[PDB]
RNA sequence: UCCAAGGUGAACAGCCUCUGGCAUGUUGGAACAAUGUAGGUAAGGGAAGUCGGCAAGCCGGAUCCGUAACUUCGGGAUAA
RNA sequence: GCAGCCGACUUAGAACUGGUGCGGACCAGGGGAAUCCG
RNA sequence: AUCUAAUUAGUGACGCGCAUGAAUGGAUGAACGAGAUUCCCACUGUCCCUACCUACUAUCCAGCGAAACCACAGCCAAGG
RNA sequence: AUAGCGACGUCGCUUUUUGAUCCUUCGAUGUCGGCUCUUCCUAUCAUUGUGAAGCAGAAUUCACCAAGCGUUGGAUUGUUCACCCACUAAUAGGGAACGUGAGCUGGGUUUAGACCGUCGUGAGACAGGUUAGUUUUACCCUACUGAUGAUGUGUUGUUGCCAUGGUAAUCCUGCUCAGUACGAGAGGAACCGCAGGUUCAGACAUUUGGUGUAUGUGCUUGGCUGAGGAGCCAAUGGGGCGAAGCUACCAUCUGUGGGAUUAUGACUGAACGCCUCUAAGUCAGAAUCCCGCCCAGGCGGAACGAUACGGCAGCGCCGA
RNA sequence: CUGGGUCGGGGUUUCGUACGUAGCAGAGCAGCUGCUGCGAUCUAUUGAAAGUCAGCCCUCGACACAAGGGUUUGU
């Protein structure tokens, strides 16, 4: 297996789940589920979505 | 006039009486052919459907791309607590068929097995087999049934062990255990019978009935769908939108002069809850149930030699609509018939198989245990807590 | 040595797709799918890596009003790899080849699916990116 | 045929409310099968369906730009 | 030409701000090229 | 000839016109048309190829309750 | 002359063409096509097994057993027919009241409104063209699909047998064989393996996708409860995301073995001293047939369990 | 001394960070001589709040309930 990270949410992707996406200019992206996929397609910036690992890291929450 | 354009007919007439099954437990219509050369062994088992999940496994088949690659496959979990052998029944061939000759029952029968003999256990006085059981502790009964054993050995050609499941260990509402006759295939009738006579009132685990990476058959009852129209019962073509008296129908029933509706014409009616036997399902893993080993319990029955975790086969929050499985289970490739917590009959293969798919060895490297009650995200609670960190609830 | 696995097919007859080469054609009107027998009322459909017949509805004048073999290299319908990943691209696109297999053009713009690549070796040589 | 409130809004449009009125339009209860009648939503394709884009769907208000052929010189025109 | 006191809805411009959402419900023209006839 | 991959369709020409033709009006033509046709863009469950959801039915029950139709009636094959 | 054809003749079969007739129906059998769906025929296009070529291979002809299984997607036309484009293995032909309108549609024929051409003095006519033109009823009987139940075994229950019915799988590609056999060359096979796919069938929901009134959780328009908070109304207010459940070649899983034999090729072997597959006897033999696997389970049976109080009582077996 | 049922508690999961309070965070504006008010929004408490079987999983926490009722059947 190659356990790997979601492009938008930043969670952990397991072999059976998720969805792959290939843009016309390369840049293969990976999504945990339709939630993250729809956010990315609607071009939501992960920095302002609260439940995202990027948002938590940027706001220094946890640790 | 002929049809302008041909098309294969919808549905199959091989399953023609599309009626609700008269039975709820799958019936073994044909047991594997007997041969005295092989040693004695059972030929069938009873399990319960729990759910489905992934497996990641390495593929070994020269020629294809998946060779030396790893793929994910859907598997179905069947909980199979060990059966209890509570009788033996003999059969003799006659020119009119295969007639039953004599049944002999064990001295001790569990009340969970005696539930099957009553339509209302609550109001009953539970008097079943009370007078029959007295035949074992007196010399009159002992010499009554020993010559019966001798007569069965002399005149019987088929021996089937009457064994019942053990629903006390299942997380189900039902306490009335199922029971069935599992034919004994082995040597001659004498040893075939004096091998069951000590298995009487004893345990039979599935690990000694089936083996790994073996092709078996599953007999069960489909999920019921109730009264369904023709377009969903037979998957006929849907009529155009301009149709006046409905469009989910079949336009022409039949010609004129046959003067009757033929049995081959699709009609509305009952869909689902049919009896079905699906062959060639491959065992992937015969799991081991929970067991207490020196105080603590061993729970890692879903831990492979490539994963080395401590996760059980149960997903997070247990199997949806079934519960959690704590007994030895059987993992089958692909989907199987029936609904959740439905009883299934496992049957040994009727055919001799010499094929790459049949003889392929199986070596799993990952069993998915994420939650099925939604989009699961974490394999186990420990890793979920490690990723999340402390919460407000503590 | 290994034939392609079945993948979902989301390009029936009548679909116009991008032409990702330098032949000058900008459209590909799927006309029929090679190797399809079909049944009653069932439209022939093509997926990644399948040879089709196509016409150019927009492009260089000499490429129009004519029937060209073509190969589909990208599709937007999600298809499942045997390893268990569902993959789908941004657009439906193909290239123009002849019956033997080599491309009429010389270069391909954008990624090329692995199923197309390992099945048509000549296209994989010109493919800038893979999967 | 006469009388005609408040808000939104161009509006006596549609929607909500006050004064006044009414008890769901000649019956109720329990289920939520098929087939209907009336509404919706659908991956990828986009008329390949059909005699025929029938039906449904797209557009839609207002402000600022821009607006062709043709013309009976007025229009076309809310062109696009 | 100024000072004071009252005032009715408009129009334009700017900053800030929201997960690009803003005629958010309701109301509310699909478009173009041609032929026949009137 | 053009339109399409493919056109008994459409448009533009050709005219020997079975049987066109000048107030039994000929030709054209802006604007208009719940008029009749063809093509293109956009859009879509028309279709590939179906699925799911909602409301009222249908369903069962309490009460209440007709009508069309009816020689006698109602399982088939062949024969005459 | 007879691989393949076949003149001049001559004998037949079929009722999927048209005729001929007028037997039934005029107190009405709804009159073209298309859509949908089932079954049947073989005069076999492909596939299985064969025999013959002017069959070297490849390709292609002719013939036999044979209808098990397939026989497509579109432009033009109301079409049936026809033609073309493309795929395919093949795009064979037909019947069932020219199958099928209380199944649809109504484009065409075939009412009443109109227009034109020809004909007529005229009203009007035209298997000439054009445009618009209400498609009713099942709750009865049967058939069919499913659902209770009845029938005997003393009453009930559990486990079972199978008489009978139904029946299902199909075709292709790639690799290897092999650039080999064959052939001067160009070209160019086959079996056995291996990997897949088409059509069909039976399931199923881990995963992907669809639905979504858990009316679950945010957002938001107009109004309303004095305001905040909390909410509500707009026949589901609208719009994101969405559990469960249903559900898609739009996801995933599975799809089988024998027997007697047909065509044909043979063995031994007479009739007919030799010869002969046939006369007696024997062999191989297939998408055919039958059965198995699979679905249902008979006014059809089997084995086994328990068999009606403690105030009454009902029962079972025995007392030749 | 066992059983289910209701409620509660955990598990899972959906959405996305609640009310209140605090902030020298806030385009700015008004009043009082730096202070006080209006102010969409932002930050912290806050992966918070809410829902979660009705056909999800476990409980051994609380509560009451459960030795019933009716009609039949004989070799
Ligand atoms: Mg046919
Ligand atoms: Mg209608
Ligand atoms: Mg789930
Ligand atoms: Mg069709
Ligand atoms: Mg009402
Ligand atoms: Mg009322
Ligand atoms: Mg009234
Ligand atoms: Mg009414
Ligand atoms: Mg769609
Ligand atoms: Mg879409
Ligand atoms: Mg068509
Ligand atoms: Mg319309
Ligand atoms: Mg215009
Ligand atoms: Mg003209
Ligand atoms: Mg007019
Ligand atoms: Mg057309
Ligand atoms: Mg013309
Ligand atoms: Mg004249
Ligand atoms: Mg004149
Ligand atoms: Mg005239
Ligand atoms: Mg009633
Ligand atoms: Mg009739
Ligand atoms: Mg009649
Ligand atoms: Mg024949
Ligand atoms: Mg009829
Ligand atoms: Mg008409
Ligand atoms: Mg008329
Ligand atoms: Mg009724
Ligand atoms: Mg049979
Ligand atoms: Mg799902
Ligand atoms: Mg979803
Ligand atoms: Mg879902
Ligand atoms: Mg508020
Ligand atoms: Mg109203
Ligand atoms: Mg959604
Ligand atoms: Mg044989
Ligand atoms: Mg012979
Ligand atoms: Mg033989």
């Amino acid at each position: 297996m190659k356990v790997e990270l979601c492009s938008f949410s930043g969670y952990k992707i397991y072999p059976g789940h998720g969805r792959r996406y290939a843009r016309t200019d390369g840049k293969v992206f990976q999504f945990l589920n339709a939630k993250c996929e729809s956010a990315f397609l609607s071009k939501r910036n992960p920095r302002q979505i609260n439940w995202t690992v990027l948002y938590r890291r940027k706001h220094k929450k946890g640790q | 006039s002929h049809r302008k354009f041909s098309a294969p007919r919808h549905g199959s007439l091989g399953f023609l009486p599309r009626k609700r099954s008269s039975r709820h437990r799958g019936k073994v219509k044909s047991f594997p052919k007997d041969d005295p050369s092989k040693p004695v062994h059972l030929t069938a088992f009873l399990g319960y459907k729990a759910g489905m999940t992934h497996i990641v496994r390495e593929v070994d088949r020269p020629g294809s791309k998946v060779n030396k690659k790893e793929v994910v496959e859907a598997v179905t979990i069947v909980e199979t607590p060990p059966m209890v052998v509570v009788g033996i029944v003999g059969y003799v061939e006659t020119p009119r068929g295969l007639r039953t000759f004599k049944t002999v029952f064990a001295e001790h029968i569990s009340d969970e097995c005696k539930r099957r003999f009553y339509k209302n256990w609550h109001k009953s006085k539970k008097k079943a087999f009370t007078k029959y059981c007295k035949k074992w502790q007196d010399d009159a009964g002992k010499r009554q049934l020993d010559k019966d054993f001798s007569s069965m050995k002399k005149y019987c050609q088929v021996i089937r062990v009457l064994a019942h499941t053990q629903m006390r260990l299942l997380p189900l509402r039902q306490k009335k255990a199922h029971l069935m006759e599992i034919q004994v295939n082995g040597g001659t009738v004498a040893e075939k019978l004096d091998w069951a006579r000590e298995r009487l009132e004893q345990q039979v685990p599935v690990s000694q009935v089936f083996g790994q990476d073996e092709m078996i058959d599953v007999i069960g009852v489909t999920k019921g769908k109730g009264y369904k129209g023709v377009t969903s019962r037979w998957h006929t073509k849907k009529l155009p939108r301009k149709t006046h008296r409905g469009l989910r129908k079949v336009a022409c029933i039949g010609a004129w002069h046959p003067a009757r509706v033929a049995f081959s014409v699709a009609r509305a009616g009952q869909k689902g809850y049919h009896h079905r036997t699906e062959i060639n399902k491959k065992i992937y893993k015969i799991g081991q149930g929970y067991l207490i080993k020196d105080g603590k319990l061993i729970k890692n029955n879903a831990s492979t030699d490539y994963d080395l975790s401590d996760k059980s086969i149960n997903p997070l929050g247990g199997f949806v609509h079934y519960g959690e499985v704590t007994n030895d289970f059987v993992m089958l490739k692909g989907c199987v018939v029936g609904t959740k917590k439905r009883v299934l009959t496992l049957r040994k293969s009727l055919l001799v198989q010499t094929k790459r798919r049949a003889l392929e060895k199986i070596d799993l490297k990952f069993i998915d245990t994420t939650s099925k009650f939604g989009h699961g995200r974490f394999q186990t609670v420990e890793e979920k807590k490690a990723f999340m960190g402390p919460l407000k609830k503590d | 040595s290994g034939a392609k696995f079945r993948i979902s097919l989301g390009l029936p007859v009548g679909a116009v797709i991008n032409c990702a080469d330098n032949t000058g054609a900008k459209n590909l009107y799927i006309i029929s799918v090679k190797g399809i027998k079909g049944r009653l009322n069932r439209l022939p459909a093509a997926g990644v890596g399948d040879m089709v017949m196509a016409t150019v509805k927009k492009g260089k004048p000499e490429l129009r009003k004519k029937v060209h073999p073509a190969v589909v290299i990208r599709q937007r319908k999600s298809y499942r790899r045997k390893d268990g990943v569902f993959l789908y691209f941004e657009d439906n696109a193909g290239v123009i080849v002849n019956n033997k297999g080599e491309m009429k053009g010389s270069a391909i713009t954008g990624p090329v699916a692995k199923e197309c690549a390992d099945l048509w070796p000549r296209i994989a040589s010109n493919a800038g990116s893979i999967a």
